[PDB]
């Protein structure tokens, strides 16, 4: 019932300037506080700002006042972050989250929005096949920024055995990152097996056909 | 201002375990606590608010207690959907402070030899003049692993890697970058991975 739809992420620069929308719905919008709260792995999770939408006050955390800005749309049930002057070290999923009543612990959360701050240009990946009882074979998605890639096998046909394993940042700024999937030997000279990489970022997907060395 | 403690920092568990993760407040907090879990990729959900009670919908194996400035929060019996990272939270007085969350993992296997399997550069990388040696590993246990590569048996790099769970196992990856020439002119390549007192060690020639 209550739901809390967030978009807006992506990749932005140094100094840049990026808005997170929040779309609520199933609830009197402007009875209850709203948040925005972000996560980045090994940094844990940080309470950012709240709007009143009532009282049309908002109260920002230390680090973030004077360059973020809440706002509100009450005609769309809509909750705005404005980030100004962002960072490398704001790179992180921002949440939006609804307080109960007077206290601020949260009962409802958006999905999460990934926005990384980085001089490093967007770069789409390069696929390369990992040619293969059972076959393990794979694809190397390779020299890709920022996160995040999917792949699927067979236009998302094919699910069992596979494996997706998580992006490594080498120490070239660019992420590198495998899939491999398990299937019979027998199926090898019959079954064509092509890996579906996207990379919502750079607007790229790339379909690589896996053959036998 | 005010600081949230948990410990232990993570845990290894299995299902049907008794877990007990504390919180300290570096000042007077009151009942003014809730807990939350959080899952890779997922939002935090919420577990316990007034630092004791139960929020709505939420299995009674979950439970909370504490007032001022030590806080607990206990999963009576350990079930499988509860392996996530657990957070304390303060809403006693502003900045709603976090705390930097408690790691609850599957115990898994701990003596098991990592799982290794190790690809060759491809045809087609090395007609693009470049190349690269792919080391995919899989452990029944959260440990880091050490990544060792050798040309022949010469080292080349070496370095900690932690490890994640995944969609069950835990799973890390190291990449090792060569020239077509490097490639070609050596017998062979090595990745060699290492947990505690198991060593696997998989290697590929050019052929």
């Amino acid at each position: 019932e209550v739901q809390l739809v967030e978009s807006g992420g992506g990749l932005v620069q140094p100094g840049g300037s990026l808005r997170l929308s929040c779309a609520a719905s199933g609830f009197t919008f402007t009875d209850y506080t709203m948040d925005w709260v972000r996560y980045a792995p090994g940094k844990g999770l940080e309470w950012v700002a709240d709007v009143n939408p009532n009282s049309g006050g908002s109260i920002y955390n230390q680090r973030f006042k004077g360059r973020f800005t809440l706002s509100v749309d009450r005609s769309k049930n809509t909750l705005y972050l404005q980030m100004n002057s962002l960072r490398a070290e704001d790179t992180a999923v921002y949440y939006c989250a609804r307080n109960l009543g007077p206290s601020f612990y949260f009962d409802y959360w958006g999905q999460g929005t990934l926005v990384t701050v980085s001089s490093a240009s967007t770069k789409g990946p390069s696929v390369f096949p990992l040619a293969p009882g059972t076959a393990a074979l794979g694809c190397l998605v390779k020299d890709y920024f920022p996160e995040p890639v999917t792949v699927s096998w067979n236009s998302g046909a094919l699910t069992s055995g596979v494996h997706t394993f998580p992006a490594v940042l080498q120490s070239s700024g660019l992420y590198s990152l495998s899939s491999v999937v398990t299937v019979p030997s027998s199926s090898l000279g019959t079954q064509t097996y092509i890996c579906n990489v996207n990379h919502k970022p750079s607007n790229t997907k790339v379909d690589k056909k896996v053959e036998p060395k | 201002d005010i600081q949230m403690t948990q410990s232990p920092s993570s845990l290894s568990a299995s299902v049907g375990d008794r877990v007990t993760i504390t919180c300290k407040a570096s000042q007077d907090v009151s009942i003014g606590v809730a807990w939350y879990q959080r899952k890779p990729g997922k939002a935090p959900k919420l577990l316990i608010y007034s630092a004791s009670y139960r929020y709505t919908g939420v299995p009674s194996r979950f439970s909370g207690s504490g007032s001022g400035t030590d806080f607990t929060l206990t999963i009576s019996s350990l079930q499988p959907e509860d392996f996530a990272t657990y957070y304390c939270q303060q809403y006693y007085i502003y900045p709603y402070t976090f705390g930097q969350g408690t790691k609850v993992e599957i115990k898994g296997q701990p003596k098991a030899a990592p799982s290794v399997t190790l690809f060759p550069p491809s045809s087609e990388e090395l007609q693009a003049n470049k190349a690269t040696l792919v080391c995919l590993i899989s452990d029944f246990y959260p440990g880091a692993v050490t990544v060792a590569w050798k040309a022949d048996s010469s080292p080349v790099k070496a370095g900690v890697e932690t490890t994640t769970p995944s969609k069950n196992k835990y799973a890390a990856s190291s990449y090792l970058s060569l020239t077509p020439e490097q490639w070609k002119s050596h017998r062979s390549y090595s990745c060699q991975v290492t947990h505690e007192g198991s060593t696997v060690e998989k290697t590929v020639a050019p052929t």
